[PDB]
């Protein structure tokens, strides 16, 4: 994941997604890396998701 | 969509409104900081208002 990691709500039963660094939607499950400053400066939303 | 997904609900600051509907209005030196007034200010107001 990079500096663009938009988050996605998923509706009527569809799990959420954030985008890849590639640019494709995944779901929350698996193996991440995410850069220390990423989180940093979305705490609160990200400590609320995950 | 839950409250918990928009920015707003966490008190986060936008450099853009946050609203159904904006639009762009003239209004001079509405974010000036000057020692002397020229005192010919052309301001109107939203469409919305006459």
């Amino acid at each position: 994941f990079g500096r663009d990691c938009r988050i996605s709500f998923g509706m009527n039963g569809a799990a959420p997604m954030i985008r890849d660094e590639t640019g494709l939607m995944v779901p929350f499950e698996g193996n991440w890396i995410f850069p220390l400053a990423l989180w940093q400066m979305n705490t609160r939303y990200f400590n609320q998701q995950f | 969509l839950a409250y918990t997904f928009f920015t707003s609900s966490y008190a986060i600051q936008s450099p853009f409104p946050e609203a159904a509907v904006s639009r762009i209005v003239v209004h001079t030196r509405w974010a000036s900081n000057v020692d002397f007034d020229r005192d010919s200010s052309v301001i109107m107001a939203p469409p919305t208002e006459n």
